RNA sequence: GCCCUGGGCGCUCAAGCGUGUUACCUAUACUCUACCGUCAGGGUUGAUAUGCCCUGACGAGUAGGCAGG
RNA sequence: AAGCUCGUUCAGUUUUAUGUAAGAAUGAAGCUUUUAGUGGGCCAUUUUUGGGC
RNA sequence: GGAAUACUGCCAGCUGGGACUGAGGACUGCGACGUAAGUCAAGGAUGCUGGCAAAUGGUUAUAUGCCGCCGUCUUGAAACACGGACCAAGGAGUCUAACGUCUAUGCGAGUGUUUGGGUGUAAAACCCAUACGCGUAAUGAACGAGGUUGGGGCCUCGAAGAGGUGCACAAUCGACCGAUCCUGAGGAUGGAUUUGGUAAGAGCAUAGCUGUUGGGACCCGAAAG
RNA sequence: GAAAUUGUUGAAAGGAAGGGCAUUUGAUCAGACAUGGUGUUUUGUUCUCGCAU
């Protein structure tokens, strides 16, 4: 009934792509070479 | 249409179409909406000639149109026919041959999935 | 009514509000007066004291959004504010307890106020704007 | 009856297994992307060090956005846009890069802007404005089951799988692009920048191939 | 390159001219959401019906045609 | 609008064949039959005519 | 030799300020937290507080910010072109004859009671014998009242699919006959050049919109015998 | 016993106004018709079984 927006509302963001938890828990967005 | 009985039959066939999967219900439901011109008479001769089809010895014929008696045929094998309207002459001929004439509701209660059912249309050209 | 999923999360106060901080009220009978913050109440109001003996402002409940924070802070560890509660303001003329409790609270803070020079008179003076003032630039 | 708990437990176990499968698939995709980018950078480094020029691969994926209104559009570009699902203004879709499509963009270039997207922009679009087409209806992508049911036979069972298929232009690119409803995009947050939008990008305009700048434009228009 | 002969107020290191760089003004255009309707899909009766509903899209317009009051 | 019956068949869409067997891309049917109205010029453009038109 | 920094792109990084929105209506669904109970920002707002016997707001007048005479006319969207002093009533695709399409009802190879007769609670209501409006065996209608290929559907086997089956007709060729071109036991009789249907009817009556000519014919008016 | 039209009284403003978007001022009005909703003892054909409450 309501379109949850990903990126925002981290709870819904975890519903899709379970790897987001690992990505946030390992700082992969700023991984050093 | 405005016939209450026709409306009840349409309701029943619509219920069967979406709950029985078999296309037989859908075809009959679609044919029900056909106008009078689109539902020409089906003579008993047309039923008799088609009843010799291979594997149709014990099959049941359904005629959405109107069954009309014919004077070009005499011998009628024992069979079962279902149609919206049956003429007095055709009804007597079918009953005399040991067959049975039934309404669409009886056919739906005896063949929910269209088993042993045969649909015959009438000429239009 | 559907089961609305909205928990009553506890209020989060801005870092600029700390117990013993000097508060300024912008609305009410005491608007423009300087007050001292004491304790945060369960009703999301701020328990404050004038103190009453200095500027006449008694212990009152106030809303944070109507209060301008200031860097000046005073000690408030010796004041036992645990006695006050939301039920202490219900009414369903001044009550007898309202005087003795106010005096007791102010007794444990007048000495601290006098410790800092010019703080007593500073609180006794009502804050007000002046021509050419620019609140956005001013740090308050 | 005992069904209330048994069915719940069975479906929860199945969902947990599917979640682990999707997690491993997403981890593999992320590792593949990182390895590919590292290998490309290493190849560029080797080319630079060896005193030889680099041979970058051709851009296999492009994105086109409608920039002009319907009014006064000549019939040929209008038909091209209609067959490209670029009906309403500020709408776009992913298209495979081929001479059959490059020559199509050549005709609609005056009224459209396009370039080469990136993983971040594609993921953001799919997560925010990603809408799927099911039974001819427009269904937002909010659950992995919704995508899996429509593309399970093709090996797609999650939003990450759809993003991976779209970016890599894999064998099921046709189906992945068709399932995605045309993207509804707002006007850029910071504006088009150039005072005159209806000009070629290479001369201070807007429409035309801009390559990496399309990623920046989309994010502002997202 | 510009000048001379050949909207009103005013403007002159322009508030004139060409160009480069940022910000801002706002259409019924675009993006999110509230409501009416049409169009499309689906649930529906071991009774919950020409009904009670879920989902999406669409909304300019003379003559003319159809439908509903 | 009016019947059938195929769900696929189609395109003012884009290059190699020499205009196509296209298992190239992209988007997303047909025959009927009778039934109201429909007999304009023009802005720009095209073919690029000569001496103003 | 060394970092740093400008720039580009990423953060499924963090932390705020401000604007609109509260839409659904007892739980069923996908997820996170947790060893379990249970909790959650997880298929749409909740909790607390204050002012009120005119409360909020509606119509209207007047002033402020911005915007701005009618139907028919040529038809290039047009200026030009008729009508308008105001008001109450009247006013115009209405009725009918013959031919239809479309939709419904009854019957059905039949259909149609009402020119009339019987009868009647009396222009009301209920029945019918003659024939009679239309088709029904015709362009004597069977080689078989059609196989060859398809075909809404039916089932045998197996989910996908395979087999047969065949409803109207999609295409073709043949069968009968009015008919085409020889033949001459008068045109017999046997073929056959092509021909316009039958195949195993599909129609009559009523009701409703609607098509076109004729009657005044959407309404007022036109130099006269 | 209606409209054009006109007479007494009350509101109005300065070669013109009735018309459209949002607001104040002056007048005026439905103004919520809340009559609602929660559990007992007192006295008569022990008593809330139920009436005035």
């Amino acid at each position: 009934v309501l379109k949850k927006n990903p990126l925002k509302n981290k709870q819904v963001l975890l519903r899709l792509n379970p790897y987001a938890k690992v990505f946030a828990a390992e700082k992969l967005g700023s991984k050093k070479a | 249409s405005d016939n209450v009985y026709l409306k009840l039959l349409v309701k029943l066939y619509t219920f069967l179409a979406r709950r029985t999967d078999a296309p037989f219900n859908k075809v009959v439901l679609k044919a029900l909406f056909l106008s009078k011109i689109n539902r020409p008479p089906v003579s008993v001769s047309r039923i008799a000639r088609a009843l010799k089809q291979e594997g149709a010895a014990n099959k049941t014929v359904v005629v959405v149109g109107t069954v009309t008696d014919d004077a070009r045929i005499f011998e009628f094998p024992k069979t079962t026919v279902a149609a919206l309207r049956f003429t007095a002459g055709a009804r007597a001929k079918i009953v005399k041959a040991g067959g049975e004439c039934i309404t669409l509701d009886q056919l739906a209660v005896r063949a929910p999935k269209g088993q042993n059912t045969l649909i015959l249309r009438g000429p239009r050209n | 009514l559907k089961k609305t999923r909205k928990a009553a999360r506890p209020q989060k106060l801005r870092a600029s509000l700390v117990p013993g901080t000097v508060l300024i009220l912008l609305a009410g009978r005491f608007r423009g007066k300087r007050v001292v913050y004491l304790k945060h109440l369960e009703d999301n109001t701020l328990l404050i004291s004038g103190p009453f003996k200095v500027n006449g402002v008694p212990l009152r409940r106030v809303n944070a959004r109507y209060v301008i924070a200031t860097s000046t802070k005073v000690s408030v560890e010796g004041v036992n504010v645990e006695k006050f509660n939301v039920e202490y303001f219900a009414k369903e003329e001044i009550k007898a307890e309202r005087v003795e409790d106010q005096k007791v609270v102010d007794k444990a803070l007048i000495a601290e106020i006098k410790k800092t020079p010019l703080l007593k008179q500073y609180l006794s003076a009502s804050f007000s704007l002046k021509n050419g003032d620019k609140p956005h630039m001013l740090k308050f | 009856a005992e069904q209330v708990a048994a069915e719940r437990a069975a479906r929860k176990a199945a969902n947990k297994e599917k979640r682990a499968i999707i997690l491993e698939r997403n981890a593999a995709y992320q590792k593949e992307y990182e390895t590919a980018e590292r290998n490309i950078i290493q190849a560029k480094r080797d080319a630079k060090a060896a005193g030889s020029y680099y041979v970058e691969a051709q851009h296999k994926l492009v994105f086109v956005v409608r920039i002009k209104g319907i009014n006064k559009i000549p019939p040929k570009p209008r038909k091209v846009l209609q067959l490209l699902r670029l009906t309403r203004i500020n709408s776009g879709t992913f298209v495979k890069v081929t001479k059959a499509t490059l020559e199509l963009l050549k005709l609609i270039e005056p009224y459209v802007a396009y370039g080469y997207p990136s993983y971040s922009t594609i993921r953001q679009l799919v997560y925010k404005r990603g809408f799927g087409k099911i039974n001819k209806q427009r269904v937002p992508l909010s659950d992995n089951a919704i995508i899996e049911a429509n593309l399970g036979k093709y090996g797609i069972l999650s939003i990450d799988d759809l993003i991976h298929e779209i970016i890599t232009v894999g064998p099921h690119f046709k189906q992945a692009n068709n399932f995605l409803w045309p993207f509804k995009l707002s006007n850029p947050s910071g504006g088009w920048g150039v005072p005159r939008k209806f000009k070629h990008f290479i001369q201070g305009g807007s429409f035309g191939n801009r390559e990496e700048f399309i990623n920046k434009l989309v994010k502002s228009m997202n």
